[PDB]
């Protein structure tokens, strides 16, 4: 109750500055916001941490030991003309682009920044203090409610600026520097706690590098290993309707680490940097206390996963503690704010290959079972039940349940109703009814319009699914007579990624481009993109996405949109990065009932074979095809693929016994180089007078531009065998 | 020793379900092959006396494309070669290149050590076979194989004897791993006398920095003593068990060994562990023997 | 007490087949399944699993003393030789195959050919139309030799009737040749010739006499 104070008190320390840039009043933001707050709240504490934001106030002191003066200390740590884009201080100097205030809807058409807006300011806007206002009849801030305003304070102040000032401090929202700075405040609250002092809270940091200089924080991260090992390796066929259920199975895991860490030692959500993937940055402290609270909570954790699962599953964590004049005022040098991270991430490496130890390696060496009675889904024998035509176990067992339960809006956690995820925790699907609801909730997509009292701790993830996933081989098939009974498999996932994040802001000695503020919006501006905008993209579609996550995707279906989606959804990012981040992924078809563990292995081994080059590439139905993506949709896809759709169709059946015979040409070309092209001269001679003489205005063209493509590189050549093959799969049967 | 040069066309080798495969094979599926045929030709008395030997040991499948290959040093080198400090991007993106590295040459055995980073070369690609049945349902499956190209065969390193060189004589018209039903595992054995003269660092008795290979098992008297300051990775490997008398044939129990190129710090034993589930007339043996390299 | 017997013959193709192979990567110039050649190379090849698969069928019909209906459970006296998950007198098999590569291009480009694999046009008739699904298959050329090799070895108790094993082989491999090898074989595609029937020994531990 006194804790909890503080936490509230750094989230509305700007509440002002939203209705001075709306109504016109000669006053500073940090004196209006206490008097609009006051007004609705009968409070008195966390009243007066507001008028004491700043240094150049004193309202005759009022308070010793007061909490409203740590609050200073912190604000410049996150800290350091309508809205500078992130992406714009990432590289070299091209293109100012500026965002727009709206709001952040998932059925609302995404505001991508471009240089066309208001250069000046913002203006006389009236659609965010409106909504603000609305909600703001809450009842007193206790422990009984956590995120029930950091869900909303993120959901429409996500593109407005915190105090719009030169331009190092700028592109920081104040949806994230208000919800950064209650993280460094509650560091500094455990760290005067647990050495034994109390009256530094005052004013006895004379020094500029007093308090800066001390170590006292902590940086800690995780890597959730087993996820591609456990939801693309699959036994049988039959698994294929609860993959999606399989892959909400360990997003909900992740997410229950961040939890069940924070509340045990005692924070709130503000100590939290982008979970999802198994990968994470938990903030701390630099005390005894809480190293002893990792410590513990890690040989717990892995304690049950060791009875139902095996070592597929293990989690590492990594500390590394580091100061706070590594990221403001002196030291910009790029190793300085390297070397943070460096203490975590070396551990991490060195924990999962050091995994389990003496009395506990010995124990699944044992040997107690003896039967013969498999689920043949995940490779597992323990506590078997009947269901169909064989019998599942119960690790996959709970998916089938689940797999049904995703329509339900709600996600009750409880403690043994279902299948359990944590140590004393559970999970399943119901709403609409509330049969018990213990605590901590979580929901799906859940932006702006429909919001009313359900206070649940919940985060962003994709869900979409289209008709089954068993059942896509019709769908790829017209009812007129196209198409073929197949479905293809894409694994987009984002390609460069130790810049943006380590040390890549570097342009001018000026600006430090070193602020951890500067560095965690990047995470938050590209996970909206990865992890929200793919259902809305993914609309009006025969394809369902899977794992939406902000590094690799799982989208299967049929080929007739998949093909439509992975060019296009690339076009979207370009936009929104300005041209400053490549991107490379893979389309491979593959049969109907097939096994998806190589079904997803061998669409992945073109990912990797897709970089040989160098980064800007990608890899088509095979390996041979190595191209360079843009060449496609600006050339292939463009005037080429494009072209044939409308100067050729008109020859149909007798037309269609030419293109089987160019491609075999195009590929016999090193053994048979000269003879090759004075074949070549024939062909395009046997299509024009096998034709109707008034056809042959259509036919002009084709037989030049044909010709070009062969004598002219070695790359252009293969852009001819990819046109040709999806004009086959096009028309058929 | 001495190694038994044989290289591969069309194979298999599975690792967790049947239609995943691999490039190679865990050490548990020769030991497993020898003893097994051992009964069929009349001597299983004979090699159960020979194994428990001590000096009796075999090796892993290591690529052989002009010149022997070794597994790459888990954990080295450690965190003080950059290899060319440029930019935060560029070594970042090098350091992915060594994880995916499967063996070095014999060559790069001592610079690998003292810093340089570079891609494995393309021994072979991962193709896959179909079929299914048509008097049932038709059904279908899918199967990987294991098609070796630019020359690239495999040796593995035993011990000199008037017995080992007869039962390894008819392994290779027999198949070894994968659809033994089918003929993905016959090979041709190249018998050799003098393998390599910097090829010999195989030692059991010193320990300075060893590296325990063939998915290495401590007993019960050494297991903490030289796990602390290690550097290893769990495995998988189990499957049905292959009896001639139990009409259902038992599951194996689970063995989560090594993975070939650990480094420890001391010297290991090496035992025969007995997987007995049920009951069975017999007993499934194990490898389960690591050597050591002076690095 | 132990030999190896390895069955080394020439299979002749008299007529071009047609064999399903995986997917459409290495032939993209036909409508249907396309032959599975080799993923190194560009060499037409055939699966060891269709010699057993069709040998084993064409045999159990006359060699049988009860209607089949599951595999690995019909005729004992020749399930031997192939595989049984359920009998506990044998489970391996005596009869290991070889994917029978494609030996013939070392002659057979001084002739000049085409290429490797041909394309013909198939189609059918509905009785109330004329073409209809103008649709076509990828056969192979005619005139390609294989190696094909069958290994058959003995374990103690195979010893009073090692002559009698001879006589269903032997029978097997003439059998083969007056029947399809392929797909849709019905019209005349399969048909193979093994030229060259002779076996050896590798071990050496059991004479040669029954050659032919
Ligand atoms: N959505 C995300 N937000 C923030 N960080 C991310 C996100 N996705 C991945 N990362 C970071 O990326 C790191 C893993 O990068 P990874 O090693 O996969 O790149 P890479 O595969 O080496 O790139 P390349 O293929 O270009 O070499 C993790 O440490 C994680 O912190």
């Amino acid at each position: 109750k006194e804790k909890i104070d503080l936490f509230y008190g750094a989230l509305l320390h700007d509440i002002g500055k939203v209705i001075q840039r709306a109504t016109g009043e000669r006053k500073k933001h940090a004196l209006v916001g206490a008097d609009w707050f006051d007004e609705i709240a009968d409070n008195q504490v966390i009243s007066d941490q507001i008028r004491y934001h700043m240094a150049n106030y004193q309202s005759d002191k009022l308070g010793n030991d007061h909490l409203a003066y740590i609050t200073y200390i912190a604000d410049n740590i996150a800290s350091g003309t309508n809205q500078a884009d992130i992406f714009n201080v990432f590289g070299a100097q091209t293109d100012k682009r500026y965002f727009k205030p709206t709001v952040l809807n998932l059925k609302s058409k995404p505001n991508f920044a471009s240089a066309t807006y208001e250069p000046f300011s913002k203006g006389d806007y009236a659609a965010i203090a409106t909504r603000i206002k609305n909600e703001l009849a809450e009842f007193e801030f206790n422990q009984a409610q956590i995120d029930s305003l950091l869900n909303l304070f993120e959901a429409i102040l996500s593109f407005v600026p915190s105090s719009t000032n030169s331009k190092e401090i700028a592109d920081i929202s104040l949806a994230e520097h208000s919800r950064l700075t209650a993280a460094f405040a509650l560091a500094i609250y455990d760290y005067l706690e647990d050495k034994g002092r109390h009256n530094y809270k005052e004013d006895l940091f004379t020094k500029a590098s007093a308090f800066y200089e001390e170590e006292a924080f902590l940086l800690a991260s995780f890597d959730l290993s087993g996820i591609q090992d456990f939801i693309y390796n699959i036994a049988t066929s039959g698994a294929a309707k609860q993959l999606k259920a399989r892959s909400l199975y360990l997003d909900f895991m992740s997410e229950y680490i961040a939890d069940s860490l924070l509340d045990k030692l005692g924070l709130n959500r503000a100590n939290l940097l982008y979970v999802g993937g198994g990968h994470a940055y938990f903030v701390l402290a630099n005390t005894e206390k809480t190293v002893e609270t990792l410590v513990q909570f890690e040989k717990d954790f892995n304690q049950f996963l060791l009875a139902n699962f095996q070592t597929r599953l293990y989690v590492a964590f990594g500390w590394g503690s580091f100061a706070a004049k590594d990221i403001m005022s002196e030291l910009n040098s790029p190793e300085s704010y390297r070397q943070i991270y460096q203490k975590a991430s070396r551990m991490i490496s060195e924990k999962k290959i050091s995994r389990y130890d003496y009395r506990t390696l010995m124990l699944l060496n044992r040997g107690g079972k003896s039967s013969e009675r498999e689920c043949e889904i995940c490779h597992s024998v323990e506590n078997l039940v009947s269901y169909h035509d064989q019998k599942v176990c119960d690790i996959c067992r709970g998916l089938y349940q689940f797999s049904k339960e995703i329509a339900h809006d709600h996600f009750i956690i409880t403690e043994n109703e279902g299948l359990p995820i944590g140590p004393n925790a559970c999970l399943k699907g119901v709403a609409f009814e509330k049969l018990s609801q213990e605590s901590f909730s979580r929901v799906y997509v859940k932006n702006d319009y429909k919001a009313g009292t359900i206070k649940a701790t919940h985060v962003f993830v994709g869900d979409y699914q289209c008709d089954e996933i068993h059942k896509y081989a019709a769908l790829s098939k017209n009812e007129d007579g196209l198409g073929i009974k197949r479905l293809a498999v894409v694994r987009l996932d984002v390609d460069d990624l130790g810049a943006a994040f380590m040390a890549g802001f570097s342009r001018q000695g000026n600006g430090q481009y070193s602020t951890l503020s500067r560095s965690a919006t990047f995470s938050r501006s590209m996970s909206l993109f990865f992890k929200v905008y793919i259902n809305q993209f993914a609309s009006d579609k025969k394809l369902s996405i899977i794992y939406a996550g902000g590094d690799d995707v799982f989208a299967i279906g049929s080929w007739q949109d998949i093909i439509a989606f992975t060019v296009e959804l690339r076009q979207n990012f370009i936009k929104w990065t300005n041209g400053k981040l490549t991107l490379s992924a893979g389309i491979g078809l593959f049969a109907d009932k097939t096994p998806i563990s190589l079904m997803a292995h061998q669409t992945g081994e073109l990912e990797e074979a897709a970089k040989g080059n160098e980064k800007d590439s990608i890899s088509l139905f095979s390996s041979d095809y190595t191209f360079k993506f843009d060449r496609f949709i600006t050339n292939v896809y463009d005037d080429k693929l494009e072209q044939i759709r409308y100067f050729f169709n008109h020859q149909d059946e007798r037309g269609k016994n030419f293109i089987y015979k160019l491609i075999e040409l195009l590929r016999n070309y090193e053994s048979e180089e000269k003879m090759n092209v004075a074949r070549l001269a024939y062909y395009l001679t046997r299509l024009e007078e096998l034709t109707d003489k008034d056809e042959r205005d259509k036919f002009k063209q084709f037989k030049k531009l044909f010709f070009k493509w062969y004598t002219n590189n070695e790359s252009d050549r293969k852009e001819a065998e990819l046109a040709l093959l999806l004009y086959v799969y096009e028309i058929r049967k | 020793y001495k190694l038994y040069i044989m290289t591969f066309q069309n194979a298999h080798f599975g690792s967790g379900t049947l239609d995943s495969s691999k490039l190679t094979f865990s050490a548990d599926r020769i030991f497993s092959a020898l003893v097994l045929e051992s009964l069929k030709m009349g001597k299983l008395d004979a090699f159960l006396a020979e194994a428990n030997q001590d000096k009796f040991t075999l090796t892993d499948a290591f690529p052989f494309q002009f010149g022997p290959f070794l597994p790459k040093p888990i954990g080295y080198p450690k965190h003080d070669q950059i290899d060319q400090s440029v930019d935060v991007k560029e070594v970042r993106r090098q350091a992915k290149l060594s994880k995916k590295l499967q063996f070095l040459a014999l060559e790069n055995v001592d610079d690998y050590l003292n810093g340089e980073l570079f891609e494995n070369e393309e021994h072979a690609v991962i193709d896959t076979v179909t079929k299914n049945q048509p008097h049932k349902d038709g059904n279908l499956y899918q199967v990987a194989t294991t098609r070796f190209s630019n020359d690239t065969s495999l040796y593995v390193i035993a011990n000199e004897s008037d017995l080992l060189n007869e039962l390894m004589s008819s392994l290779q018209y027999s198949g070894l791993g994968g659809k033994r039903s089918s003929g993905f595992g016959r090979f041709e054995l190249d018998i050799q006398n003098i393998p390599l003269e910097l090829s010999d660092r195989l030692t059991k008795n010193h320990s300075d920095k060893v590296m325990s290979l063939t998915t290495a098992l401590p007993v019960d008297a050494d297991l903490e003593e030289a796990m602390e300051d290690g550097h290893y990775l769990l495995t998988k490997s189990s499957g049905f068990a292959f009896s001639h008398a139990t009409n259902e044939n038992y599951r194996k129990q689970d063995l989560y060994k090594f993975a070939s190129g650990s480094t420890f710090s001391k010297t290991f034993e090496g035992q025969i562990v007995d997987v007995r589930p049920l009951d069975f007339p017999h007993a499934v043996l194990n490898y389960a023997k690591p050597l050591f390299f002076k690095l | 007490t132990f030999a190896k017997i390895k069955f080394s013959a020439q299979i002749r193709l008299e007529t071009g087949l047609h064999i399903g192979g995986s997917d459409a990567f290495a032939a993209i110039g036909a409508i249907d399944s396309p032959v599975i050649k080799d993923p190194i190379t560009n060499i037409p090849i055939i699966p060891g699993s269709s010699l057993k698969g069709k040998m084993r069928t064409l045999l159990a019909k006359v060699y049988n003393e009860k209607v089949a209906e599951k595999p690995s459970d019909d005729s004992d006296i020749l399930s031997r030789l192939f595989g049984n998950s359920k009998d506990k007198r044998f489970k391996m098999g005596r009869l290991i195959f070889r994917d029978a590569f494609l030996s013939n291009a070392d002659e057979l480009d001084s002739l000049g050919v085409r290429s490797y694999t041909e394309v013909k046009f198939e189609n059918t008739i509905d009785r109330i139309t004329a073409e209809a699904n103008p649709r076509q298959i990828e056969r192979a050329i005619r005139n390609s030799t294989f190696d094909f090799e069958l290994i058959y070895e003995i374990t103690d108790e195979n010893e009073n009737q090692v002559e009698e094993d001879f006589k269903v082989i032997r029978d097997g491999l003439k059998l083969l040749e007056l029947d399809y090898l392929g797909g849709s074989g019905s019209r005349g595609y399969g048909k193979v010739a093994f030229e060259k029937l002779k076996a050896t020994t590798v071990f050496g531990n059991y004479d040669v006499k029954t050659l032919n």
